[PDB]
């Protein structure tokens, strides 16, 4: 999940 | 073009895992999936209509194509969703939107137009063909999202990342087969 740190939330 | 389905993917995620979010990278991957599967089904359905000299791509050609493309039981599950959608729309006394009439989040009218890009010459595309394809694309997206959301909950995280998508696809042998072919 450090993996995902630069992967922002999709915002509706 | 490759089209964007992210809004509609998110609507499906809200029905499947109301409490769970999804990362931008995950959404890009799902949008590629939808486009890829669309292209495979549409190409095959259009081929069926052409080889059989039909004037219209109909729900029969979509249904056949789904049975040729989706592996294992997944194909029969998906056929049932397409058939259900067509039935709901039909029994719809409606001045409602095509998608709403069929019970779908994915955009029927748009998908009908995209499908027309695969129809050569005089060949037409039926409304029920587009309902059925929409329903299959939505169902597949729901299957992946359900599984990936469960992987996320298993890892006590509150959104779907690409790793949960991998876990989902890798742990279902039919989806794994589908994605390896696509």
């Amino acid at each position: 999940d450090d993996e995902d740190e630069e992967d922002d939330d999709f915002k509706e | 073009r490759k089209e964007t389905y992210s809004s509609y993917i998110y609507k499906v995620l809200k029905q499947t895992h109301p409490d769970t979010g999804i990362s931008q990278k995950s959404m890009s991957i799902l949008n590629s999936f939808v486009n890829d599967i669309f292209e495979r089904i549409a190409t095959e359905a259009s081929k069926l209509a052409a080889y059989n000299k039909k004037s219209t791509i109909s729900a029969r050609e979509i249904q056949t194509a789904v049975r040729l493309i989706l592996p294992g039981e997944l194909a029969k599950h998906a056929v049932s969703e397409g058939t259900r959608a067509v039935t709901k729309y039909s029994s719809s006394t409606q001045a409602q939107s095509s998608s709403a009439r069929a019970g779908l989040q994915f955009p029927v009218g748009r998908i009908k137009r995209y499908l027309k890009r695969h129809a050569t010459g005089r060949t037409r595309v039926g409304s029920k063909a587009a309902i059925y394809l929409t329903a299959v694309l939505e169902y597949l997206t729901a299957e992946v999202l359900e599984l990936a959301g469960n992987a996320a909950k298993d890892l006590k995280v509150k959104r779907i990342t690409p790793r949960h998508l991998q876990l989902a696809i890798r742990g279902d042998d039919e989806l794994d087969s589908l994605i390896r072919a696509t």
